[PDB]
RNA sequence: AAGAACCUUACCUGGUCUUGACAUCCACGGAAGUUUUCAGAGAUGAGAAUGUGCCUUCGGGAACCGUGAGACAGGUGCUGCAUGGCUGUCGUCAGCUCGUGUUGUGAAAUGUUGGGUUAAGUCCCGCAACGAGCGCAACCCUUAUCCUUUGUUGCCAGCGGUCCGGCCGGGAACUCAAAGGAGACUGCCAGUGAUAAACUGGAGGAAGGUGGGGAUGACGUCAAGUCAUCAUGGCCCUUACGACCAGGGCUACACACGUGCUACAAUGGCGCAUACAAAGAGAAGCGACCUCGCGAGAGCAAGCGGACCUCAUAAAGUGCGUCGUAGUCCGGAUUGGAGUCUGCAACUCGACUCCAUGAAGUCGGAAUCGCUAGUAAUCGUGGAUCAGAAUGCCACGGUGAAUAC
């Protein structure tokens, strides 16, 4: 804000695995104020994850949240007719939060019947490079190094 | 004021109960049947204008047909008007 | 229309209600019809005497009507002989009897109704506005409550255009709730229309 | 839409049918009032219904089986 | 108490409940529950209390 | 004899009466993860117990009304920490930290005139 | 079992309209009981404030009827002759139930 | 306009009335009232009935009814650029003035500003200005915590006894309910700042820097809206711009625009079972229970003018079975047939129920709106108006975010 910087209100791990990013991920992914629902998509498409790819149930949502983490952000610094994509260092709050919001929009666009497949198929497709949030990663790196007039 | 609509208003009323009221159960009774006959013609003879239906509520003061309350028997203006002035009885404005 | 009507808040707090009768609900109307139908004949009635302040409780089987006033006399009567004709016809209004008490007063210019009215017929008798204005405030500022202000509008000064006017002597905190402030209206009338007078008097606090 | 227990006919106008079986067919009655039911007891009657401005003739028939005199009566205008 | 047969508005005396030594009247009836309510004019103002039949006596 | 404690939260009212005994809970005389704790809340009135480690120690017998699933279980929650003076102060110095004795002002704000709910404004026009 | 209930307009009118009904009882002898709460009606009233053109705006008012019960447990001879007609309270709508 | 089938209704087509539909006053005769007959769409004209009560100094009142006459009454007629009153709006942004003193021939200037600080003309320092008034915080209401008083129509922890029903002793502890108090006042410490105001962190506390929300909108502005709520100057109608009655219009249709509601789906559709509310209203009322009809609803029929009785079964949620990306078991438009409820009466122009029909629509161009935390979003409940009729207005709660570099 104008007057002073605010940061967003913070969350307590969830009660199911107990841990503050999985919160955050179920709270950006519900919809109509249902957290409920939500939650139960969220741990389906986590559990068929882990149980057909093999791996363990972390590195289901680690690798892929890694996968499509960023480690450059934009900056709107007006040079190219009033905004910008200079490029600088993401911040670890909103290094994680890109990821989540690119992952779930990539969720909500994936063409599958159900959402825990369209989860579950988002998650493995971004663990190993192919997802729809890995090239939304994988074109704003290329913008922000295109328009990288100043760092 | 008006005084067209007053004048009706308050024939109404009277006429309202010196024909309906009393032959109006009556009419609900035999015409909508409960337990055609021929005594239904005798019970749709009453007067087509002193009919309740046709009575619309009016504000005591000035006969308006619009904003009227029945409770405080006025219309929201003149409800405002004597509430604003702490003439109706403990009407405190509202700061929940 | 911004500004704060006193009248609405004040009495819920500091000050007591005009109307603290209970009744049903359901037969409210009615009660308040013959309430009602009595304020404007004692407005009527008590034009001449230049009533102050009333405060009427109606409990449906009686009804108490207090009186405040310049002059108890000419309202009352040599022992009875004129209030008895007033409570005659209040007791036939509204079916129920009528108890009747006009409270004696000393300076009843701390009161705005009063003043209010004084200003209205020195209104009809054509006299100036400005003089009947001040000497309001002045008599009453320097006599007793610690505020008070006047401001009239409509057709002053024989003018052919909208205008206000208003004389404030003291101080009147209208936004402070605890400040006991007395607040009145009356239209007078003239050739030129109805003119719009308004009385603003602070006493006190809580 | 109608009635429930009965075809609600007007009194005047039940009037104007019991004076109908002695005097028979007859010219057109204008009469002002639309809020009656038609019946097999009401074909051959040759009344006006009311319209506001003018009384439009109409000749009853078996197709009419529950419309009112008010379907028949053209109230508002067209371009 | 005698007269236990009751008609609405005839006036009555409370002898068991709060109103002792004075009179009311009876606003409405209830025969099949046998309760009367009468209100007594005090202050004013009417005030409506629950008598019995056998309680109380037709004035 | 009895650690009684009230809690509430938003709409909800419980009485919390925490008796010596076994390690189980009863609520609305019926048991714990049958009314929804194998559904949502189902750890948020554990969160309090889990930091004093209370496993087997007190049973809880609680009657609550009012509100949906997270309004009860709020109500709860808030009803053991009241209730959670049964020993010594010691246990509950450290449960503040967790922020569970402190009562949530978080509460439904009216709603206003020429406004749908609490803080929606009807759509102005482009033009 | 002298159920009063009694109905005010005002917080402070009925709980002094009680205090005398709950002096005069239990000084001069009898089982008198406190005064049960019975909870405070609060009826809203919201009308259109402007005359001639109000799409959005409008004024609230409301009224707060307060309830009380004494509910005199024993009907004692001494409570039924003097328990009424001295408060002078003509503002409280009071009801008795046996 | 917080309710247009007639009425409402002001507007129109026809039928009528002129001291009148409403009011003061004069004269004359008649108790008022309750009856029906013919004609007309009715307003209404034209007859046949019955009664003559209370009570007066019998001048026969006091009530009312009919006729006649003038003064007159009446108008939601015109003008919110002749007005009162009320209201939107700038804007709850922090502003706006009065006494002296002083300066300039004077309009005017200072005060009303330079430095910190806050939401604030809030406070302090500095200082040719010193003081005061309106406004803001401030006194009001609710919420967040505790104590005292208080237990029926509300409740059942410590206790037991039975219809296993708080139902009954008892407790009145306490859920809840409602009066009176206490508590938050930069107060406690440290640091910073000027040693002043003030700020940051920590402790206590349920809540620290007006804890959260609401009411309350300054001097004034738009000749802003309302002669149609009412009042009112001037002007106009007066066997007519007045008044009554039936029907019609206010709902039309080659169109444009605003405010809203429902959709485009497997996050969901259908079917069964099941858990938890708050705020209100209710006597020509809410209408249990029982029976009939698939049903809308009808008949019979308790309780209460209200923590008792009813509206009222809270819904999203959660378990399974079904359907698998289709113009589909998504969504329901339009139309026909057959009924129910209110009301003289559903007639252009109403609600709801049953059967049949299943348009458009694949999250929408340019553009644009609302929201900083119990908010947005989503799902239900009640109320005003209401003979009977809301997706609008007002109010209440369930679940409950995202994001601020």
């Amino acid at each position: 804000p104008r007057r002073r910087v605010i940061g967003q209100r913070k969350i307590l791990p969830d009660p199911k695995f107990g841990s503050e990013l999985l919160a955050k991920f179920v709270n950006i992914l519900m919809v109509d104020g249902k957290k409920s629902t939500a939650e139960s998509i969220v741990y389906s498409a986590l559990e068929t994850l882990a149980q057909r790819s093999g791996k363990s149930e972390l590195e289901a949502f680690e690798v892929a949240l890694e996968n499509v983490r960023p480690t450059v952000e934009v900056k709107s610094r007006r040079v190219g007719g009033s905004t910008y994509q200079v490029p600088v260092e993401v911040r670890p709050v909103r290094r994680n939060a890109l990821a989540m919001r690119w992952i779930v929009e990539a969720a909500r666009k994936r063409g599958d019947k159900s959402m825990a497949l369209r989860l579950a198929n988002e998650l493995s497709d971004a663990a190993e490079n192919k997802g729809t949030a890995v090239k939304k990663r994988e074109d704003v790196h290329r913008m922000a190094e295109a328009n990288k007039a100043f760092a | 004021a008006k005084q067209s609509m007053k004048a009706r208003e308050v024939k109404r009323v009277a006429l309202a109960d010196k024909y309906f009221a009393k032959r109006a159960e009556l009419k609900a009774i035999i015409s909508d049947v409960n337990a055609r006959w021929n005594a239904v013609l005798k019970l749709q003879t009453l007067p087509r204008d002193s009919s309740p239906s046709r009575q619309r509520n009016r504000c005591r003061q000035t006969g308006r047909p619009h904003g009227f309350l029945r409770k405080f028997g006025l219309s929201r203006i003149k409800v405002r008007e004597a509430a604003m002035r702490g003439e109706i009885p403990g009407l405190k404005k509202a700061s929940w | 229309g911004q500004k704060v009507h006193p009248n609405g808040i004040r009495l819920g707090i500091v000050k007591p209600w005009n109307s603290t009768w209970f009744a049903n609900t359901k037969e409210f109307a009615d009660n308040l019809d013959s309430d009602f139908k009595v304020r404007q004949y004692l407005t009527k009635e008590l034009a001449k005497a230049s009533v102050s302040r009333i405060v009427i409780e109606r409990p449906a089987k009686s009804i108490r009507v207090t009186i405040h006033t310049a002059r108890p006399g000419i309202v009352i009567g040599k022992k009875g002989e004129d209030v008895e004709k007033l409570r005659k016809v209040v007791a036939d209004i509204a079916g129920v009897p009528a108890q009747i008490n006009i409270a004696e007063v000393r300076k009843p210019e701390l009161d705005a109704k009063l003043v209010a009215d004084s200003i209205t017929s020195q209104l009809e008798r054509r006299v100036m506005f400005r003089r009947a204005m001040k000497r309001a405030v002045q008599n009453a500022m320097r006599l007793g409550a610690k505020g008070i202000k006047v401001e009239v509008s409509g057709r002053l000064g024989g003018a052919e255009i909208a205008r206000t006017e208003w004389y404030r002597e003291g101080r009147v905190p209208l936004h402070t709730l605890r400040a006991d402030i007395d607040y009145n209206t009356s239209e007078a009338h003239t050739t030129y229309g109805v003119i719009g007078v308004k009385v603003w008097i602070f006493k006190g606090e809580i | 839409r109608s009635l429930k227990k009965g075809p609600f006919i007007d009194l005047h106008l039940l009037k104007k049918v019991e004076k109908a079986v002695e005097s028979g067919d007859k010219k057109p009655l204008r009469t002002w009032s639309r809020r009656s039911t038609i019946f097999p007891n009401m074909i051959g009657l040759t009344i006006a219904v009311h319209n506001g401005r003018q009384h439009v003739p109409v000749f009853v028939t078996d197709e009419m089986v529950g419309h009112k005199l008010g379907e028949f009566a053209p109230t508002r205008t067209y371009r | 108490r005698p007269k236990t047969l009751f008609e609405p508005g005839e006036m009555v005396r409370v002898n068991d409940g709060p109103f002792a030594d004075f009179n009311g009247v009876v606003e409405e009836v209830d025969y099949e529950k046998s309760r009367l309510k009468v209100s007594v004019s005090i202050f004013g103002r009417a005030t409506p209390v629950e008598l019995d039949f056998s309680q109380v006596e037709k004035a | 004899n009895q650690y009684y404690g009230t809690g509430r939260r938003k709409s909800s009212a419980a009485r919390v009466f925490i008796k010596p005994g076994n390690g189980k809970i009863v609520i609305n005389q019926r048991s714990l993860e049958q009314y929804f704790g194998r559904e949502t809340a189902r750890m948020v009135v554990r969160q309090p117990l889990e930091l004093v480690d209370m496993v087997e120690k007190l049973d809880l017998y609680i009657t609550v009304k009012g509100g949906g699933i997270s309004g009860q279980a709020g109500a709860i929650r808030h009803g053991i920490t009241r209730a959670l003076m049964e020993y010594d102060e010691s246990l509950r110095s450290e449960l503040r930290k967790a922020g569970f004795v402190t009562r949530d002002a978080r509460q439904v704000e009216r709603k206003k005139v020429g406004l749908r709910k609490a803080r929606r404004r009807p759509q102005f026009s482009k033009r | 079992r002298i159920r009063i209930r009694l109905k005010a307009f005002d917080h402070r009118l009925i709980d002094q309209a009680t205090a005398e009904i709950v002096e005069t009882a239990k000084r001069t002898g009898a089982q008198v009981r406190g005064p049960i709460p019975l909870p405070t009606r609060k009826e809203r009233f919201t009308v259109l404030i402007s005359p001639h053109v109000n799409k959005d705006a409008r004024d609230q008012y409301e009224i707060r009827t307060h309830l009380r019960l004494v509910d005199i447990v024993e009907p004692t001879e001494k409570t039924v002759d003097a328990l009424m007609r001295l408060d002078l309270a003509a503002g409280v709508d009071v009801q008795i139930s046996l």
